[PDB]
């Protein structure tokens, strides 16, 4: 219930770690139980390093047609 | 270009005036084809390989080139190095033959499509407004 | 505060002078009437010829100037010579100093006579450039050193206005036309400090309006007009007109382009 949230944190936080560094956030012992969360998490892995990640015309009819009712 | 590279070749050699005065032939020509690929081309503008490559001319010259084919008047426009673009505002009026007209009727084509989707297109979108 | 009206016959032919003589630099003579201090009217024009050196003093031809007269005088123009047109194509509006000693050779027949440079090649289908001013980019020259700037409009009759009218028929063409943009720019400005003007007027109106009853409140306001309805009002001449404004450019763009 804990690690999502930093995970959920995270997420957001910044869009680059090292392996080594989820390990020290989300409290792993283990380096390879990283990449299994993270693929559940559905991260994208880089070699221990991570990565988190109408036109106008339209428009203006849009405007008329809604003062116009 | 080529064509014409071509036919020179011949009578270049029969008439002692086109002997002399085969520097002009070669710009008359560049000039030429770069007015007509101006003139086709559907928003003017151009890089300079595109004339270069057109005209067969290495670009050093080709704002040489250019600026010739302004100061005689037959374009207007302006050059931009840093990104190597020509803009010719417009390209002079000129008596047009047969197969060249076939070709502005295309882009006439084009343009007139362009229009029957958008107005047939506009009616649609605000059709509960209309007078 | 001093101006000159300029008649669209002058203008016309002077324009029309000034860009056939280019790239070379034209002159002619100015006719028209001192109203008050405050105004020079210009009603007419005449061309003078070119000259072997540049425009200057000697290229004021009298012979030619009175030959002129007197057949004006025939038709009845009689006017004074009220300035003297030019023009500096490429160069902008300014008098260089060979323009200055010519304007001061027309100081001494008139001490209002006034100098109109007009620019050929630059003065294009939108805003015409034109200057008129008087002695003691421009700055260079001392704009306001040895001389100083005026000012200029146009006289027009109504029946002048009526052929100008029929030039362009736009009974086909409206509903592609985009009105001048630089005007929809004091347009959409004015109109924004308006209704700023007239905001705090609501305001005035809700707070009063609130402490004290309305037969108390028409006593004070029906002179002028319920300043919500400034709001109301106001705001709809900038929707609409800025609703056209976009819609028509939105399809000039994709169309025509
Ligand atoms: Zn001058």
């Amino acid at each position: 219930a804990i690690r999502d949230e930093i995970a959920k944190n995270t997420e957001l936080s910044y869009d680059f770690l090292p392996l080594s560094n989820i390990k020290a956030l989300l409290f792993f012992n283990n380096e390879k139980e990283t990449e299994k969360f993270a693929l559940e998490r559905n991260w994208p892995i880089v070699n221990s390093k991570v990565y988190f990640n109408t036109n106008i015309i339209e428009k203006a009819m849009d405007y008329a047609i809604s003062i116009e009712n | 270009f080529d064509k014409f590279d071509s036919l020179i070749k011949v009578q270049i050699s029969k008439i002692p005036i086109l002997a002399q005065h085969e520097s002009f032939l070669r710009q008359k020509i560049c000039l030429m084809t770069l007015i007509e690929t101006v003139f086709v081309k559907n928003i003017r503008m151009l890089s300079f390989e595109d004339i270069s490559k057109a005209t067969h001319l290495p670009k050093d010259n080709v704002e040489h080139l250019v600026m010739r084919a302004i100061s005689l008047g037959l374009l207007k426009g302006s050059i931009d190095q840093v990104n190597e673009l020509v803009t010719i505002s417009w390209v002079q009026p000129r008596i047009i033959s047969g197969d060249q007209i076939t070709k502005m009727k295309d882009r006439l084509v084009e343009w007139n499509d362009q229009v029957e989707k958008l107005g047939k297109k506009m009616e649609a979108r605000g059709q509960s407004i209309w007078v | 505060k001093e101006t000159v009206y300029i008649s669209s016959i002058a203008l016309l032919k002077m324009l029309k002078h000034g860009r056939a003589g280019v790239p070379m630099e034209v002159m002619g003579l100015m006719l028209g009437e001192f109203v008050d201090d405050y105004t020079v009217n210009v009603v007419d024009v005449f061309a003078m010829p070119q000259s072997g050196t540049g425009v200057s003093v000697e290229a004021v031809d009298d012979v030619f100037q009175a030959k002129m007269m007197d057949m004006l005088k025939q038709t009845g123009r009689d006017q004074m010579v009220v300035g003297w047109y030019h023009s500096h194509p490429g160069f902008g509006c300014w008098l260089s100093s060979v323009d200055v000693n010519t304007q001061k050779s027309f100081e001494q027949l008139n001490s209002r006579a006034v100098a109109v440079v007009v620019d050929p090649i630059q003065s294009v289908k939108g805003k015409v450039v034109i200057d008129a001013f008087r002695l003691i980019q421009a700055l260079i020259h001392g704009l306001n050193r040895h001389y100083y700037s005026l000012n200029i409009d146009y006289h027009k009759t109504a029946k002048e206005t009526k052929m100008l009218m029929n030039l362009h028929k736009e009974q086909w063409q409206s509903g592609l036309k985009m009105y001048d943009y630089e005007e929809k720019e004091e347009s959409n400005l004015a109109a924004t400090k308006s209704m700023v003007k007239i905001a705090e007027q609501y305001s005035k109106r809700i707070e009063e309006e609130k402490e004290l009853t309305e037969e108390e409140l028409k006593t004070r306001y029906v002179g002028r007009q319920d300043p919500k309805k400034h709001l109301s009002e106001t705001a709809d001449e900038t929707l609409e007109n800025n609703i056209v404004s976009v819609l028509t450019a939105g399809v000039n763009s994709v169309a025509i382009k």
